[PDB]
């Protein structure tokens, strides 16, 4: 009936190592070092039969096969499947699904507009990216040769705003990653950082404002976020405000050296002015570092 | 910059601040620029040198005035050839009373003037001998400045080797402190609520004054409070003190004080006095 | 009139209420001994507390602390004694008795003698989820604070109903972030974020059927206290319970 897909940051270290999508996303990471972390997201899908038997219900995605579960009469039973992200300049999600006909006129005088159209098109080719590799092949316990297959066609209803921003990064205003050099440094030592950043085929929904602000913000690992007087913290040249430019692989490189503690995690976010309430993405690359 | 004076001792000042890159920056007392330097201590105890630093500078009514006068009316030389280099201190004078809009300046416009005067320029300029070649110029470029806006690309551009810049300095004495202390704890928590995984702070701050005491503040607790009482052990080193708490609490408020300045004191040990109180919990 | 004593009293929330003693010496009896000591040119004091007790109540019994106490000798100073009363559900209020043995001792071997004892009441100066509606409560059998890695766990709810209907209830976690000074907004979104997506119910529009077993899975390390995702939504008249109870570490 229902599904969500949430995301995961956690690196997720052994001995958890018999939960089954576990081994297989940390087999992934493990080796093929430009196989990371933190861009990983799970999909979450209820199986629930109307029947009176119980039945095995494994999941195959195009190289993912789930285990064994056992879901007995009228229960749901959420089979928790990984995913990756879909790039988007790697792909094009901005061209007409086809009709089937050739024939019909079909009422050539769309009622649509642009950008209705657009995210039509992102909703509808996002579900047609994750049906195209989801399977299932179940067996009834009791019977045991009765073995069929199920469809996603007719369960998957739409999508909302939330699983085209999860599913699909180019939904989002900017894609950023980070560069640090040393995570374990001493603290008399002061350490060059770097923000790449790389905007999006939404740049096109401004098209006025050339300009967007990138604030810095810093919370101890904990929770609870630091002022920006920065006292027993990073101690740190330049201010964060630091602006950026639409169309631009721009790098706002600055420094930092710490005072006092080690569990120290790095963000941005982009706010599109200066002043309040103008803040469009809160953006959550959020990578950590440690002071000895 | 940064400037070490005649003493000359092993200062290391790592921190030393080139906006290369940037040519930009902003003081509208809405955001907080903060810069912070590295240095180190000297040989031995040091308490008195002067620091003076170098702030280059410009003012941003006159960066954007530059952006205007280089890429508004006198873009290319054919113009700069005749039209403007007979009339340049004329073009200061008009230029001083132009006073473009930098209050929507930090706000995704550049170089976007505010509802001065437009109309009697017009005749001030007829009144003198200027030419229609320069008085048509003069005019669009007005006009085009009455309403547009530019970007924070193409500013250093203009910026570029076009402005004499106020390097300006200070005077900072690297301040210090009175009384010297060095003491180190140990603590050993009697479990109210099992443990409240607090986090630590070892402070290393010195009082000067006369008669005075030095207060301490204990750790900062994050779950379930009220509670984990921690008992102490003083092992108060390299002086005698006075103490004035003993198996206190760590909730809300416990200050743990101990009052120092009244017998066996010292000199400045250092760069400034020092109490590089070190708690260890374990 | 030689060390001013004060008592404090907090109310933990396991059932105990600790109440500390606090003495000081007092600094008008400090100047008042000190001046007629450096006469004899004497700087530091020598008040030796050799005997300190506190009783209980009309029969006497001696509460102990809460860690150890020797017999010590110091001057200018100040030092604090806990110990842990019994609380009470009845307005029944505990009248204590502390009892004190300073001996002054003037120097060269001549010390004189003195004792206090004082004795007052220790007042305190003034979890399960019910609802707002009916009897409905709620509460973790389990004990609310567990200590989890990141794998999957199980945890325990409880109902005590009125016995007139006792099912028609759902519950769900609603793995949503929330929809909201850039600073409180930024740290608004990154507590409504780590609501949103730290745990993972692993069975969600949960009809119910007096207990109710309902099975998570951990994601994302921290502690969360009072962890407010879950919210068990009532059929009829449709409205909703938070359930602001349960603490678990994942690490």
């Amino acid at each position: 009936p229902s599904m969500d897909i949430i995301p995961l940051n956690e690196l997720f270290s052994s001995q958890v190592e018999n939960v089954d999508w576990i081994e297989y996303v940390m087999s992934k990471i493990r080796a093929e070092s430009n196989l990371h972390s933190r861009d990983f997201i799970l999909l979450l899908l209820d199986f629930r039969n109307s029947w009176i038997d119980g039945i095995k219900l494994n999941v195959q995605f195009e190289d993912f096969t789930s285990n064994e579960y056992h879901v007995e009469a009228s229960h749901t039973s959420r089979i928790i499947v990984p995913i990756k992200k879909i790039d988007y300049k790697k792909y094009n999600f901005e061209n007409t699904p086809i009709p089937r006909i050739f024939p019909g006129r079909q009422f050539i005088q769309s009622g649509l507009n642009e950008e209705q159209t657009i995210e039509m098109r992102q909703k509808f080719w996002c579900r047609e990216h994750i049906i195209s590799k989801l399977k299932c092949n179940w067996k009834l316990t009791t019977d045991q040769s009765v073995t069929g297959s199920v469809d996603f066609n007719k369960f998957i209803e739409k999508f909302d705003h939330k699983m085209v921003y999860t599913i699909y990064p180019g939904r989002l205003f900017y894609g950023v990653q980070l560069l640090l050099d040393e995570p374990k440094v001493k603290v008399g030592e002061i350490i060059n950082l770097k923000i790449i950043t790389e905007p999006t085929s939404t740049c096109r929904r401004k098209q006025n404002s050339t300009v967007n602000f990138l604030d810095i913000v810093i919370f101890d690992s904990k929770t609870s976020k630091i002022l920006p007087r920065s006292n027993r913290r990073i101690l740190y040249n330049g201010s964060l405000t630091k602006p950026i430019s639409t169309t631009k692989v721009s790098e706002i490189n600055l420094e930092i050296i710490p005072i006092e503690k080690g569990r120290y995690e790095f963000s941005v976010c982009i706010s599109k002015s200066n002043n309040q309430d103008g803040i469009i993405q809160f953006d959550s690359e959020n990578v950590i570092l440690s002071v000895i | 910059e940064l400037s070490a004076p005649d003493t000359r001792n092993d200062y290391n000042i790592r921190g030393d601040y080139i906006a290369t890159t940037p040519a930009l920056i902003t003081f509208d007392g809405n955001e907080s620029f903060i810069n912070c330097y590295e240095i180190t201590a000297n040989n031995n105890f040091d308490s008195k040198d002067i620091f003076n630093l170098k702030v280059r500078y410009n003012t941003l009514k006159e960066q954007l005035d530059c952006f205007i006068t280089d890429a508004v009316l006198i873009e290319g030389d054919v113009e700069w050839f005749i039209l403007f280099e007979k009339w340049k201190t004329f073009w200061e004078l008009e230029i001083l009373k132009k006073l473009k809009y930098d209050y929507d300046a930090f706000k995704e416009n550049r170089i976007i003037r505010l509802l001065k005067t437009s109309i009697d320029l017009n005749k001030t300029k007829s009144k003198i001998r200027n030419l229609c070649i320069e008085k048509a110029v003069l005019d669009k470029i007005l006009i085009c400045l009455n309403k547009v806006s530019r970007g924070i690309a193409v500013c250093n551009t203009d910026m570029d080797e076009y402005v004499r810049n106020l390097v300006p300095k200070q005077l900072t004495v690297p301040v210090q402190l009175p009384g010297f202390e060095q003491f180190f704890h140990v603590q050993f928590e009697q479990m109210e609520t099992s443990h409240d995984a607090l986090h630590d702070t070892i402070a290393t701050i010195g009082n000067s004054l006369s008669y005075t005491v030095i207060v301490e503040n204990l750790s900062g607790q994050w779950g379930q409070d009220v509670i984990d009482d921690g008992g102490y052990i003083f092992e108060i080193l390299s002086s005698n003190e006075w103490l004035i708490h003993g198996q206190k609490r760590c909730a809300i408020k416990e200050k743990r004080k101990e009052f120092e300045v009244h017998l066996i004191p010292l000199k400045k040990g250092y760069l400034n006095f020092p109490r590089v109180e070190i708690t260890n919990i374990n | 009139l030689l060390n001013m004593r004060l008592r404090n009293i907090s109310l933990k929330s396991e059932h105990c209420i600790l109440s500390s003693l606090d003495f000081q010496t007092s600094k008008a009896s400090e100047q008042l001994t000190k001046k007629f000591i450096y006469p004899q040119e004497h700087n530091s004091f020598l008040k030796l507390n050799f005997q300190e007790i506190s009783y209980k109540l009309i029969d006497g019994t001696s509460q102990i602390e809460l860690d150890p106490i020797c017999p010590l000798k110091v001057p200018l100073t100040a030092f604090s004694y806990d110990s842990i009363s019994a609380t009470f559900k009845l307005v029944l209020l505990p009248k204590s008795t502390q009892p004190h043995r300073v001996k002054i001792t003037l120097a060269y071997e001549l010390e004189l003698h003195p004792n206090l004892k004082l004795p007052v009441r220790t007042s305190w100066e003034t979890s399960l989820v019910n609802s707002k509606l009916s009897n409905v409560k709620f509460k973790f059998i389990n004990s609310n604070i567990k200590v989890i890695k990141g794998e999957k766990f199980t945890m325990r709810l409880q109902i005590i109903n009125s016995s007139s209907s006792p099912l028609d209830l759902v519950v769900y976690y609603n793995n949503t972030i929330n929809p909201i000074t850039l600073e409180n907004q930024y740290q608004l979104h990154n507590k409504y974020r780590k609501i949103a997506e730290g745990i993972i119910l692993l069975s969600n529009d949960y009809k119910i059927p007096y207990f109710a077993d309902l099975r998570f899975i951990g994601i994302m390390s921290g502690y969360y206290g009072t962890l407010s995702g879950l919210k068990v939504l009532d059929l009829n008249t449709n409205e909703l319970i938070e359930v602001g109870n349960g603490a678990s570490v994942l690490i």
